[PDB]
DNA sequence: TTAGGGGGGGGGA
DNA sequence: CCCCCCGGCCCCCCCGGC
DNA sequence: CCCCCCCCCCTTTTTTCGGGGGGGCCGGGGGG
């Protein structure tokens, strides 16, 4: 903890205003007009990992009390202990008493209280509307299910989307600008189709770029570097496969497959992910040839998930797309 | 209930049952006349059905209503029936007769008893219910069979059906403790095996008789581990081994030569049992392991008394080596 | 700001039996009730957020009047209710002598008791039997079942119905004329709809529209609350062709954020109460959300799995 | 006295007398055996797997191996409840079953041998390179037994403590092994013994035992009624010799196990009947075998192999047979209540026969 | 009595040429430069993020993260610096909630002067929880706030085998490192340098043919070459080792009996396969190498058309997936002969 | 529509 | 110096969907 | 009185982690 350039870039670009989480303008307006106007209600939080619902609130417990938040504020996750015997001493005192420093109301933050049991939600019950008049509760959820209705009754849902292309762009903009660092259009691209609206995985990609570089400072970051640093195939490896699996012959796709998973030591799983994301786009004449390819393709991704045979894996996609392939005809 | 297993046969058991309506009916009528409203004697039975027998239900009830309903009739009966309606949990019989009955699964009949309800019995007791089903599945005359099907085609999809539900049980109580599946559990335990052999009851309900012959195999195999680590160091084998091929051939050296030799016997069956460090009781679990053609009850009673006695006599006045040594 | 509105959850709580919607005779009985006297043990039960907690409240209030610091006891499951506090605490609040009206007693209310144990319900038995002539119990519930039965025999049975519409209207109506809200019939169609009968939830959101952009429509309704994900389910299940389906899971579902695990889930509670479709298909359908369902449980919650899992219902259908 | 299944067990290598490559390959690991890999020996049950690692263990270490002796061992679960483990040990190895504890035999690889690992050895085990012996053998018998929490367990500890213990594992099938143990052994196979080395060790135990054979074919026909098992063979042959007052003559039966009795009478009831009523007998039948220590797996395999030795069965009615018998070994495979999938496989297999 | 103790060194020369040529520093390392590379540049830009180290049996995941750890700390620093789980050590969520995080919530160790003159020393210390894919998803989820409040004190390092395994917010809050399967391509300069130092002989493609059998793991490949040169060295005949011997170790069914196999499928007769399976099985061949061969004479053998091909495909993954669940071999190889068969 | 079998108790030729 | 009181490990039994 | 009919009520018990509750010793502290 000597500096924070020691820290991750995942931890180094935490936002810590409310003006520095991009993606969700909706609900940043939402909550900024909410606090200004002196209006807070309880608040949940649902949404994907790293969509920025943890360091959101935080920016909002830092603009609402200031520097000194953490003593202001009963922040409570699943590291901690949550049980019902928790919700029955250390949250009921808290929401019960004034503040020591100021005299303003008080915030509890139960960060993935989807892991917290039953009995605990239900005693959470009377202890936020009790002290409704001075405390306020913030739950931050990525599983609904896991929530008792009744404490998804007593509070207002704020939904997280996955983060856009402009946001992430404009994030990928800020990290180059302080880390000196060069950036190629094609590469960021690449970089924002594999990172699925997760900016902690673009932040842990460019990272490892910056790593491969040579020289970083004379030196761009390319989609070659991008490409091989986390070894996905290229659309290239994608396109060339499925044609020949939909055009050529057994043997020759088979040695196709081969060759282009030896050349870089692709992986299965990631040429099945791409011909799926690609074939989705297909015009197909009839469902038939959907439904044989989605169930096959599944059948294929479960068994490869617990390991098995890669080769038997192999042989079994390309006879699982020829056979779905072969009802376009007739 | 297990916990009331301590008081089988400790005490005099007296049973109470649910009151009838005749014997109720004049403290009901005088209640009434009492408390000053108005109740005809015939919605009388509806109520005593709709407390189940309960007759400080049926007293609470009527002190409710005639709060401000001062008049209980046949224009308010029906009503009055179903906001007090108890709803108490059947149990195992009561929800397997009613799970393989094929009214429910009609057209009208899901309508009005719907899946959800039949989820919902399922979890009544979920510990038995599958249990029940699959003792009960194959002793009904199915009314719900499709057209060309035949009941064992139905009873062969039930089994295929109990057999995922078990796999997913099996997940269920894992270390991963998945208890979100227990629903889909209820459906492929229960609900789906008894939609395919639903009709009527060929016979009566039995109690499940896989948990006693659970227990047996279990004391079976405790037994087996101790005969295998008596005879563990003579034999090069497992278990399983010892069971399957070891077993059959001390059959003909321990059990066999008293029935030719008659008392005669006694010194060599002796020396083979010490030669791989056997007790008496060793002997008589041995003996009991055998099925089907080589039962050996009726064998071993036939044996004349005095030769067992004999047995008995000899080996106890003797010292026999000991394998494994507790300290 | 360090300062906080009152929510209106809590401004505008019924205070009085005469300001509770719904539930029409239920209520009736509880004014007479209050009228009368001689209270009787009760259970309400119910579904969250129509009045439970309210009503008993204002039972107890109506009844003991200045005598409710002393004549009422309130535990939930936000305090210790064990098999200790009801042998001690319990029992001491019902043998206290406390001088109340002719015709009044003692009130204990345990709300939310089917979250209490075993235990401590069989303790209760004889304590409501031994003391009923001073102490009488209301307990509030959400699930009646949990509740033994020896307790069920000793109460009334009180069950809550949804509210309707037209109640929520009539309560979002008064509440707006007390609060001047500037509102077009849209969007109280809409707070309502979202609602789904639970008055909370549309106070909130009603309270929350109007915090957040003012004008109560229906564009700035559906920009506080989400469409419920529940429908857009029933939707893509109930779809034609697979293609259709496959747009709604892409573009409504987990394009906007839904995990996996919550769209099987929700797949499965709508497959279990879709009266429209037949009863065996709607247990293939169930089997094979299952399947699907324990593939996500043992780690891959893919956007494939969905697709399969839609193909293979489509062809269940087909 | 001792059966002759034991009494005439060989106690060295060269002493063995089938698969004389099997013994070259043993010899050529005991010949510099400080530096032994993890052994994981695989074949067909009744072979000699457990004699061969006691006769390498031999070479490797001295006769001393064959001095055994047994102990208990206690251990203590998260809910407090009490096991007790036989442990078979000797001078220089230690002989371990951790499935008889079932789903708690993690607990034995977590305890026992990660204890016994991280233990040098500092007795003074003089060896033939004239220093002292530097580890102690492991037997991990029925390794296929093993839940994937105990192998999962297994795998850093042959890794961290190699120089201190070294393990082999007898089994059976190698399916049932995760990979990582897999890659972390060294695989030996182990075949059957031909039919004629069978007779070869039939005939000497006749003549040190004085039987009186009217021929040598009686052995070749036990030999080819015991499928490859030599533990089996030599049973048979003891057995068929106390009916026959130790004198076997050519027509003297092949005396079958009662189990394998039992199997083939549900398989001929399954073929004649095909029936619920049907069904629920043959119920009867299957709760009778698998409460007397029968496994279900045995069971499926003898049923599924004797159904298909029908002779009025036609092609596709085997065909269906085996298919049905693949998907419940699978669902036995992943189930726990065996009963279930046995039974669903007799309803299949009565449904495809009708 | 007691024995004298022996030198590091000493016995490490008699151990298993698995653990003897274990690589002790990141330059040993032989296929995972990608990966290699990006935590070597870490020795100097000292951010090391949370890694998740996912890949096949046999990589280098382990000798990777422990040569990483040596080299950042050195043979002093390290044991003070690191903390190790693995499957073999109690993981549930009160473990994670107390061990784990008091673990990384304690301040560094403090360096000593040699430590700093010599080696990196960077301002973290290191939790290596191996096997993360045992871990119960409540226990992953008890380390989110974990890693990410205590990351300026203390990174995480996750090995798995099934990344699947891992939940979501983890794999997210960890950089992910693909580990590559070691074929014959990327891995024979290492095999080569160890039969090298060996004094290993064998004839030209040995080692190729020991890579393939090997199929990505190049433990095994080490394992099948030491016992190899054990056998040549016991016969002393002093002839180099062939393929055949290779095979013959390495469990690999003779090609006579892959085609009599095939010519019974060929044949199509239920008895007659039926009676060479029941024969077959009498040999132990283990059920997945002869599936796999008949996978690889099969898919490329050009006098079959290419619907039995795609139905074969299909038939061989089937039975593929039904042996990795545990299942007795002989019906499984039995019924995948018959439906073949009937192709 | 009532699973089969045993125990309770009011009515009655 | 010894008795009473009352907080703190250990232990054992019961749920677990909605 | 035995006989008849109807109705109600009984057949019977196994287990992988984590959390919560309830009872029992134990030992530290205060006090006389
Ligand atoms: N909207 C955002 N704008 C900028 N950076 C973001 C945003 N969301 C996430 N990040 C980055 O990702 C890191 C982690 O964000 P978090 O908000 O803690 O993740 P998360 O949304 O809480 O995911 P879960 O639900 O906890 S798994 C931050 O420190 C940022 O570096
Ligand atoms: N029938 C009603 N009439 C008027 N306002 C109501 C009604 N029901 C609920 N509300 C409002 O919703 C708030 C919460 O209702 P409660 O009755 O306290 O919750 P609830 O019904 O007990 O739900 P549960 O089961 O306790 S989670 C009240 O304070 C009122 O503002
Ligand atoms: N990349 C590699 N370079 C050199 N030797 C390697 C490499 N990968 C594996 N080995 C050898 O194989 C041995 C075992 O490697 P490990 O890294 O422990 O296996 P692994 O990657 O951890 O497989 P799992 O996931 O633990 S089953 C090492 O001691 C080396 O002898
Ligand atoms: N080489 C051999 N010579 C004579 N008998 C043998 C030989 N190998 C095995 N046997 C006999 O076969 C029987 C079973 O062998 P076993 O050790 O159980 O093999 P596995 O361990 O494969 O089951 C033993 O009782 C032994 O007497
Ligand atoms: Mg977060
Ligand atoms: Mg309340
Ligand atoms: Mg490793």
């Amino acid at each position: 903890k000597r500096s924070k350039e020691n820290l991750p870039w995942v931890e180094k670009y935490r936002p810590e205003t409310l003006d520095e989480v991009y993606g969700q303008n909706e609900v940043i307006t939402t909550v900024r007009k909410f606090v200004d106007e002196g209006k807070l209600p309880h608040l949940l939080f649902y949404g994907p990992p790293g969509t920025g619902k943890t360091s959101t609130i935080v920016a909002l417990a830092r603009e609402i009390y200031g520097k000194n938040y953490s003593n202001m504020v009963l922040e409570l996750n699943a590291s901690d202990d949550r049980g019902i015997d928790v919700v029955r001493n250390q949250i009921k005192d808290f929401a019960s008493t004034r503040q020591i420093f100021s005299k303003g109301f008080k915030l509890i933050i139960l960060d993935e209280a989807d892991a917290m049991t039953n009995a605990a939600q239900n005693a959470l019950r009377r202890v936020i509307e009790r002290y409704t008049k001075n405390t306020r509760f913030c739950v931050l959820a990525n599983y609904a299910h896991k929530l008792t209705p009744a404490l998804l009754s007593r509070c207002t849902r704020f939904r997280f989307q996955p983060l856009p292309q402009e946001a992430i762009e404009r994030r990928i903009a800020n990290v180059l600008v302080h880390e000196k660092l060069k950036l190629s259009p094609n590469a960021e691209k690449a970089l924002i189709e594999l990172s699925n609206g997760d900016m902690r995985r673009v932040l842990n990609v460019l990272q490892s770029c910056k790593a491969t570089l040579d020289n970083p400072d004379e030196d761009e970051i390319s989609d070659d570097v991008i490409y091989e640093c986390c070894g996905a195939p290229r659309p290239s490896d994608l396109k060339a496969v499925l044609k020949s699996i939909l055009e050529d012959d057994w043997g020759t796709a088979h040695y196709t497959l081969n060759k282009v998973r030896s050349a870089k030591g692709l992986a299965l799983i990631d040429l099945i992910e791409g011909i799926v994301k690609i074939l989705e786009d297909y015009e197909l004449q009839n469902e038939e040839t959907r439904v044989h390819l989605l169930t096959k393709l599944a059948d294929i991704e479960y068994s490869i998930s617990k390991g098995g045979n890669d080769q038997i894996q192999g042989s079994a996609v390309i006879g699982a797309i020829k056979a779905s392939f072969e009802n376009e005809t007739v | 209930l297990p916990k009331m297993r301590p008081f089988d046969r400790v005490c005099l058991d007296i049973q109470f049952r649910r009151p009838d309506a005749n014997s109720i009916k004049s403290r009901l009528m005088t209640i009434a006349i009492r408390e000053k409203f108005k109740l005809d004697p015939n919605v009388i039975d509806r109520l005593i059905q709709t407390t189940r027998g309960d007759i400080r239900q049926v007293i609470n009830l009527l002190s409710t209503i005639s709060t401000t309903t001062k008049t209980i009739n046949h224009e308010n009966i029906n009503e009055i029936s179903k906001a007090w309606e108890k709803n108490i949990a059947l149990k195992p019989f009561d929800i397997a007769h009613k799970m393989l009955d094929g009214q429910i699964y009609s057209d009208i009949g899901s309508r009005n008893f719907t899946l959800n309800d039949k989820i919902a019995l399922y979890f009544d007791d979920f510990d038995f219910t599958p249990l029940m089903i699959q003792e009960n599945y194959l002793s009904t005359r199915p009314s719900v069979l499709k057209p060309g099907q035949s009941h064992l085609e139905a009873v062969a999809e039930a089994a295929n059906c109990i057999s995922l539900g078990d796999i997913v049980e099996k997940k269920i109580r894992s270390s991963e403790q998945l208890w979100s599946l227990l629903p889909l559990h209820a459906v492929l335990s229960s609900v789906y095996p008894a939609s395919k052999v639903a009709g009527h009851m060929a016979g009566r309900i039995n109690f499940t008789a896989w948990l006693g012959q659970n227990s047996k195999s279990a004391k079976y195999y405790r037994l087996l581990q101790e005969i295998h680590y008596h005879t563990r160091l003579g034999t090069s084998t497992d278990k399983i081994g010892l069971r399957l091929d070891y077993l059959p051939t001390f059959r003909k050296r321990l059990l066999d030569p008293f029935l030719k030799q008659g008392a005669d016997a006694i010194s060599s069956v002796i020396e083979v049992m010490d030669d791989y460090y056997l007790t008496k009781e060793d002997w008589d679990s041995i003996m009991e392991f055998f099925v089907g053609p080589d039962v050996t009850t009726a064998i071993i009673k036939k044996i004349p008394a005095t030769v067992k006695s004999g047995f008995t006599r000899k080996y106890n006045s003797m010292t026999h080596p000991v394998a494994i040594y507790r300290t | 700001t360090l300062s906080l509105q009152l929510p209106w959850v809590e401004k505008y709580r019924p205070q009085v039996l005469s300001d509770i919607v719904g539930n029409k005779e239920t209520i009736d009985r509880l004014q007479q009730i209050a009228k009368d006297g001689n209270m009787p043990h009760m259970i309400i039960s119910g579904m969250p957020g129509i009045g439970k907690t309210t009503s008993v409240h204002c039972l107890a209030h109506e009844l003991l009047g200045r005598s409710y610091a002393d004549g009422v006891l309130e535990l939930n499951a936000s305090d210790d209710r064990g098999i200790d506090v009801v042998r001690n605490q319990i029992k001491h609040f019902a043998q206290k002598k406390l001088h109340l009206p002719p015709g009044k007693h003692k009130i204990v209310i345990l709300d939310e008791a089917d979250s209490m144990t075993a235990g401590a319900q069989q303790a209760l038995r004889r304590t409501m039997e031994l003391y009923s002539n001073s102490t009488r119990f209301a307990f509030a519930c959400n699930q009646s079942n949990k509740i033994i039965e020896p307790l069920q025999s000793r109460c009334a049975i009180l069950r809550y119905s949804k509210l309707s519409d037209e109640d929520v209207l009539k309560r979002l109506l008064q509440i707006i004329k007390l609060e001047d809200v500037k509102y077009t019939n849209d969007g109280l169609e809409a707070i309502i709809f979202t609602a789904e009968g639970d008055m909370r939830q549309a106070i909130n959101n009603l309270q929350s529209t109007v915090a957040g952009h003012g004008l109560v429509n229906a564009d700035n309704v559906f920009k506080i609350v989400d469409s419920p994900h529940p429908l857009i389910v029933k939707k893509m299940l109930l779809a034609s062709n697979l293609e259709d389906s496959i747009q709604i899971l892409r573009t409504d579902l987990w394009k906007k954020g839904y995990s996996s695990i919550d769209i099987v889930t929700t797949s499965f509670r709508v497959t279990k109460n879709l009266a429209q479709v037949k009863e065996s298909v709607r247990l293939e359908m169930i089997k094979e959300i299952g399947l699907t369902h324990m593939r996500i449980l043992e780690g891959v919650g893919t956007y494939l799995q969905l697709a399969s899992m839609l193909a293979k219902i489509h062809k269940l259908n087909n | 006295m001792s059966l002759w299944v034991d009494k005439y067990r060989p106690k060295s290598l060269n002493a063995l007398s089938h698969n004389e490559e099997l013994t070259n390959f043993l010899k050529s690991l005991s010949d510099q055996p400080r530096d032994l890999p993890h052994l994981l020996l695989y074949g067909p049950n009744g072979t000699g797997k457990k004699t061969r690692c006691m006769a390498l263990l031999e070479s490797i270490f001295g006769p001393g191996v064959y001095r055994l002796k047994i102990d208990v061992r206690q251990f203590v679960t998260a809910s407090n409840r009490k096991l007790e483990l036989n442990v078979v040990s000797s001078p220089y190895h230690l002989e371990i079953t951790p499935s008889d504890m079932g789903n708690n035999d993690r607990i034995v690889i977590q305890e026992l041998l990660k204890e016994v690992a991280q233990m040098e050895q500092v007795d003074f085990q003089d060896s033939k390179d004239g220093l002292a012996h530097r580890y102690k053998c492991v037997i991990i018998n029925e390794a296929n037994s093993l839940t994937k929490d105990a192998q999962a367990a297994l795998r850093r500890t042959m890794e961290k403590y190699s120089k201190n213990i070294r393990l082999i594992m007898v089994c059976d099938s190698m399916s049932p092994i995760i990979a990582p143990i897999k890659s972390r052994c060294l695989l030996i196979r182990c075949p059957a013994p031909s039919d004629s080395e069978i007779s070869t060790i039939l005939s000497d135990v006749v003549t040190n035992e004085r039987i009186q054979l009217e021929t040598k074919d009686i052995l070749k026909r036990i030999a080819q009624a015991s499928n490859g098992n030599l533990r089996v063979s030599l049973l048979m042959l003891e057995s068929m010799a106390l009916n026959n007052e130790l004198a076997l003559k050519s027509s003297s039966p092949i005396i079958k196990p009662d189990w394998i009795i039992v199997i083939h009478k549900l398989t001929r009831k399954i073929v004649k009947e095909r029936s619920v009523n049907s069904l629920i007998e043959c119920r009867a039948v299957l709760y009778d075998l698998l409460a007397h220590c029968i496994p279900a797996n045995i069971i499926l395999k003898e049923l599924t192999f004797s159904l298909l030795d029908v002779e009025t069965l036609n092609t596709t009615n085997k065909s269906s047979i085996i298919e049905y018998s693949s998907v419940f070994d699978e669902r036995l495979s992943l189930g726990n209540k065996a009963i279930f999938h046995l039974e669903g496989f007799i309803a299949k297999v009565m449904c495809c026969l009708d | 009595r007691k024995i004298s103790k022996l030198a590091a060194e000493q016995s490490l020369a008699q151990q298993p040429w698995v653990e003897k040529y274990r690589p002790k520093n990141l330059d040993e390392v032989t296929a995972q430069d990608h990966a290699v590379t990006v935590l070597k540049k870490t020795l100097k830009s000292a951010n090391l993020p949370h890694m998740l180290f996912y890949g096949p049996p046999g990589t280098g995941k382990t000798s990777t993260i422990l040569a990483l750890t040596k080299e950042l700390y050195g043979p002093d620093l390290m044991k003070s610096r690191i903390l190790e789980l693995n499957a073999s050590d109690e993981r549930g969520i009160s473990i994670v909630r107390e061990k784990v995080k008091n673990f990384a919530r304690l301040t560094v160790s403090k360096p000593s002067k040699h430590d700093l003159e010599n080696y990196p020393c960077p301002p973290y210390k290191i939790i290596i929880l191996d096997e993360a894919d045992s871990m119960t998803a409540d226990a992953q989820s008890a380390l989110r706030r974990t890693m990410e409040t205590y990351s300026g004190v203390t990174r995480f390092c996750l090995i798995c085998n099934y990344v699947t395994r891992i939940i979501d917010p983890l794999a997210s809050r960890c950089s992910k490192f693909r580990f590559k399967a070691l074929d014959a391509s990327n891995a024979i300069d290492r095999l080569r340098f160890i039969s090298e130092q060996e004094n290993v002989k064998c004839d030209d493609g040995v080692l190729e043919r020991i890579l393939d059998i090997s199929a990505g793991d190049l433990r095994r490949g080490i394992t099948l070459l030491q016992s190899a040169s054990k056998g040549a060295q016991y016969l002393g005949d002093g002839k180099n080792i062939t393929s055949t011997q290779v095979e013959e170790l390495a469990g690999v069914v003779p090609h006579d009996i892959l085609i009599e196999i095939v010519e019974k499928v060929k044949s199509g007769d239920f008895d007659e396969i039926k009676k060479y399976v029941n024969t077959f099985m009498k040999s132990g061949w283990s059920a997945a190498s002869v599936v796999n061969q008949l996978h690889e004479y099969y898919i490329t053998n050009d006098n079959f058309d290419t619907n039995f091909k795609n139905q074969i495909s299909w038939l061989l993954f089937t039975t593929d997936s039904r042996l990795n669940n545990g299942t007795n071999e002989h019906i499984q190889l039995l019924n995948l002969l018959v439906k073949i068969s009937q192709l």
